[PDB]
RNA sequence: CGCGACCUCAGAUCAGACGUGGCGACCCGCUGAAUUUAAGCAUAUUAGUCAGCGGAGGAAAAGAAACUAACCAGGAUUCCCUCAGUAACGGCGAGUGAACAGGGAAGAGCCCAGCGCCGAAUCCCCGCCCCGCGGCGGGGCGCGGGAAAUGUGGCGUACGGA
């Protein structure tokens, strides 16, 4: 929709800026137990909802 | 300089934003060298700066407060910025004085016949 | 003094004096809302039992209370279920129409607390209470050694917790044996304390 | 006294004003959104500086909470310059991007230079 | 046809997102939320779902101001005090 | 279904009792308490008694019982007439006294 | 009609304060089933039970007899043992089912209306003084305002009281 209000408009921006990969170094400190990103969204599998 | 928060609660509350505003400035390029792709050097001292914004702008709010609450000290009302703030339940409670308060009839009890110290034997 | 004569002139409501004031106080308390204030009692030597004190911060309310028992509230007849159940006309209400004034009376005004009620009026439709409220936070009670309890957290709401005088007589509380189903700290005490196992450690 | 019209209305009473013995508050709240807060950081993008030499304008990341009028004393504050019009959107990636059209009398690449953005 | 070609209809949303608990279930028509109830001044909760209980309590959240009362409440709720300064 | 010999039993648990179910693994616990409450209370009063005001000679009713003797709740007003002690005085030097008690005998 | 009390009833972004909502393991007041059993099932039983509603507190409720008893009598409330699976209820079927007394834990009593006596002897707010002021507290001054005679305060509550 290019419509759009102030609401959904920021609530898509977060999504987005949570799609990215995580950090090359984070696997470099000492407890970490992360190897990848599990809550990476792909558009066309999972629908985010709405 | 590694701004302390000792020296400057003596200074004078216009000299504070002079120094306020010329942080905020300062810190203003260091923003703009992070975009531009300035020295690793310089991104580290953008913590500093924020904290020591922090540390100037507590102090501004610090002394203004004390100034507030003497000036409210003897009133009768006060905001409730300076009223103490404790658990709502408490502050609907009685004072200090008032369930101290004994009616005519019980204060006679006690004097006429007050709580003795006692003892018995085998 | 004079609140003796009252007394026993309130005992008399089938003599002319009181049988031409009941029906002028009840066409009056019909015409007004269902929920208002009352500035002075309508009978001063009632309030005194009970409790009232003319002084500043006690508040009485006059309110109506609709007339009748009470009907299942259930779709034409919605009784899905056994025979015994199927009452709806005949059925009563466990509290009393007073305790019911009291209860909207506190539920309105929730910034004062309710102390006792009585009755002043009562129509084919229509019973009218006063009841009387407590201002908790007024200095007159707040510095009263004797009227210091209402102020207390405990007693919030007395009239939802049936504390109060004509909730009280709902509970089927109180000494003797003709009240064995109310020993403890109510009926529903009673009925938990004698429906438990008190399995001991060595039994 | 006659009563003209048959309808009763509510006499006018007269009201006061607030005349607080005390302020609810102790001090006013101190303004959040100044002249710093309001202006992040300029863009150094390609589109950004084809938006400076050509027409003369300038690129800044604002709060999304500034007004067009906020960020024209803004610009004009900071930097001793005076706006001629502010252009502004919301990019998807959350904060508001806004075009600042410069006055001809000044340049868009000399203010760049004083700001450090090349 | 009352099942895949069905579906292709389906392009105007009934729930939306609440303001109060967050959740998408502000039914848009009715104007009230199917999770907690906005225009109810009370949450709406049920005991016949426990689970959905402990979904959302009071240990949930961030707790942001009832984690400091439980530690200013081990000091007796101390205030206009100061630690001895050196 | 019945065995051959036996009983006629009638087990009071066809209500939900399982989850009313009182355990007494406090028990343990609970004397502590009583124990450490009543010496901390007779520390408070340290001259006087740790039992507390005296008990009066009782009689019992429901005749099962009649020919023993407990102690009372507290001495009647015409024991403490005839006594010479005030009412309102004999209970600050602990004597238990109740006005609902009679004098029969 | 002018002027002035009083009773009812309104308006306030009036001065000063109060309630809303959450949690809800435990507690109180309502409402309240059907699965199940009775080898069916309808009274019963499940069960004042699940669910639903309201209200608190750190405990709640109850509580100092319009009591129990018929004894040579005990003597506020609450909890444990026992009474007792008993008296009793029940298509007297399935099943349901207390209370007194006794031994313990604990143990604290009291206040009004009315009856009357005291010159309203009473209380709230606002201003001033003094002293602490994160619980504005007390005392003193108010031909300062108000509440209260449609009854406040002291003596005084069944054990008697003046
Ligand atoms: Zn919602």
């Amino acid at each position: 929709s290019s419509h759009k209000t102030f609401r959904i408009k920021r609530f898509l921006a977060k999504k987005q800026k949570q799609n990215r990969p995580i950090p090359q170094w984070i696997w470099m400190k000492t407890g970490n137990k992360i190897r990848y990103n599990s809550k990476r969204r792909h558009w066309r599998r999972t629908k985010l909802g709405l | 300089a590694k701004i302390k928060a000792r020296d400057l609660r003596g200074k004078k509350k216009e000299e504070l934003l002079k120094q306020l505003d010329d942080l905020k400035v300062e810190l203003s390029q260091l923003r703009v060298a992070k975009v531009t792709g300035g020295a690793a050097s310089k991104l580290s001292k953008i913590r500093v700066v924020r904290k020591s914004i922090a540390r100037v702008l507590t102090v501004i709010n610090q002394t203004q407060k004390e100034n507030l609450r003497k000036f409210y000290k003897g009133k009768k009302y006060k905001p409730l910025d300076l009223r103490p703030k404790k658990t709502r339940a408490m502050r609907r409670r009685l004072n200090k004085h008032e369930e101290s308060l004994k009616t005519k009839k019980q204060q006679r009890k006690e004097r006429l016949y007050p709580l003795r110290k006692y003892a018995v034997k085998a | 003094g004079a609140y003796k004569y009252i007394q026993e002139l309130w005992r008399k409501k089938q003599s002319d004096v009181m049988r031409f004031l009941l029906r002028v106080r009840c066409w009056q308390y019909r015409q007004l809302s269902a929920l208002h204030r009352a500035p002075r009692p309508t009978r001063p030597d009632k309030a005194r039992r009970l409790g009232y004190k003319a002084k500043q911060g006690y508040v009485i309310y006059r309110i109506r209370v609709r007339r009748g028992g009470r009907k299942r509230p259930v779709p034409k007849g919605a009784t899905y279920g056994k025979p015994v159940h199927h009452g709806v006309n005949q059925l009563k209400f466990a509290r009393s129409l007073q305790s019911v004034a009291e209860e909207r009376a506190g539920r309105h005004c929730g910034a004062l607390r309710v102390l006792n009620s009585y009755w002043v009026g009562e129509d084919s439709t229509y019973k009218f209470f006063e009841v009387i409220l407590i201002d908790p936070f007024h200095k007159a009670i707040r510095r009263n050694p004797d009227t210091q309890w209402i102020t207390k957290p405990v007693h919030k709401h007395r009239e939802m917790r049936g504390l109060t005088s004509a909730g009280r007589k709902s509970r089927g509380l109180g000494k003797g044996h003709k009240f064995h189903h109310t020993i403890g700290g109510s009926r529903r005490a009673a009925w938990r304390r004698r429906n438990t196992l008190q399995l001991h450690r060595y039994r | 006294k006659i009563r003209t019209s048959p309808t009763f209305r509510r006499p006018k009473t007269l009201r006061l004003r607030r005349q607080p013995k005390y302020p609810r508050k102790s001090a006013p709240r101190r303004n959040k959104l100044d002249h710093y807060a309001i202006i992040k950081f300029p863009l150094t993008t390609e589109s950004a500086m084809k938006k400076i030499e050509d027409n003369n304008t300038l690129v800044f990341i604002v709060d999304v909470k500034a007004n067009k009028h906020q960020i024209k004393q803004a610009v004009k504050k900071l930097y001793d310059i005076d706006v001629a019009k502010v252009n502004t959107l919301i990019r998807p990636d959350g904060e508001k991007k806004a075009y600042v059209r410069l006055a001809p009398d000044y340049d868009a690449l000399d203010v760049a230079n004083k700001i450090g953005i090349i | 046809t009352k099942g895949t070609s069905s579906f292709g209809k389906r392009r105007n949303k009934t729930h939306t997102l609440c303001r109060r608990c967050g959740s998408k279930a502000y039914h848009l028509q009715k104007s009230t939320c199917g999770k907690c109830g906005y225009p109810a001044k009370r949450k709406r909760k049920y005991n016949w779902s426990a689970k959905a209980k402990r979904r959302n309590t009071t240990g949930t959240g961030r707790m942001r101001h009832l984690k400091i009362v439980y530690r200013r409440f081990r000091h007796g709720f101390r205030e206009g005090t100061t630690p001895k300064p050196k | 279904a019945p065995s051959r010999n036996g009983m006629i039993l009638k087990p009071h648990f066809h209500k939900d009792w399982q989850r009313r179910v009182a355990t007494w693994f406090n028990q343990p616990a609970r004397k502590i308490r009583r124990r450490k409450a009543r010496q901390a209370r007779a520390r408070r009063i340290a001259p006087r008694p740790a039992a507390g005001p005296i008990r009066p000679i009782v009689r019992c009713p429901t005749v099962r019982y009649h020919t023993k003797v407990r102690a009372g709740r507290g001495f009647s007003l015409e024991e403490l007439r005839v006594a010479g002690i005030h009412k309102k005085v004999a209970r600050t030097i602990g004597i238990s006294v109740d006005p609902r008690r009679r004098n029969k005998s």
